[PDB]
């Protein structure tokens, strides 16, 4: 959704703020899967990676974004750590974007076409 | 060079960081030895020694903004002729 907060600046074009997970950010975010095995257990989950916020402090950090997701989907397993690193590898090697303005947002009907 | 973050099975579990654990551990704080290291990579080293009582807090060392750009400069070009014009505090403004 796209509030009537002005976008102080951002590649989206809408001039407007984006509303996301209760924060207002400029932009809206790239998401791609990511794979997780652990215990012989499986899960997907797409992982949502905000970049290029005006604000610095907004911008997604890997090992806030990857012990998210091993708290959410394994909260109490043991040596979970070593799944926590499998996992950081994994996002860094994903977002090395050759050109830094490579931006393709979330495809969201309506609020972009 | 076992791998690294990968590797096989091992909890980092080394033949010689072991041994470095052993005697910096039987050593007496009163001798004046400090122990510096440094690692290119912050975290598939042994978090037995970033433990209490052994090599405690981390410094990062970011790269070279622009005071250390002109120093570094000056002191890589103090054994060899320079001419007059040679505009060292441009630079080291212009080499991000």
């Amino acid at each position: 959704d796209r509030t009537n907060s002005r976008s102080t600046g951002g590649k989206c074009g809408c001039g407007f703020k984006h509303f996301w997970d209760g924060k207002e950010y400029d932009n809206l975010p790239e998401a791609f899967p990511i794979t997780l095995e652990w215990g012989g257990r499986v899960v997907r989950e797409t992982v949502y990676w905000f970049q290029y916020e005006s604000d610095s402090s907004l911008n997604s950090n890997v090992y806030d974004v990857a012990m998210k997701l091993v708290t959410k989907h394994f909260p109490g397993e043991f040596g979970s750590e070593i799944l926590v690193q499998k996992v950081v590898h994994t996002i860094l090697h994903q977002t090395a974007k050759k050109n830094p303005d490579d931006y393709t947002p979330v495809n969201i009907d309506g609020a972009h076409a | 060079a076992r791998g690294g973050n990968i590797g096989d099975g091992g909890g980092a579990a080394d033949r010689v960081i072991n041994q470095i654990l052993t005697e910096m551990d039987g050593m007496s704080t009163k001798k004046n030895v400090f122990i510096i290291g440094a690692t290119n990579r912050p975290d598939i080293i042994d978090p037995a020694i970033l433990r209490p009582g052994r090599l405690d807090q981390l410094i990062y060392i970011p790269l070279p903004d622009e005071k250390s750009r002109v120093a570094i400069l000056k002191a890589n070009l103090r054994k060899s002729p320079v001419a007059k014009d040679v505009d060292l505090e441009f630079l080291a403004k212009m080499t991000n």
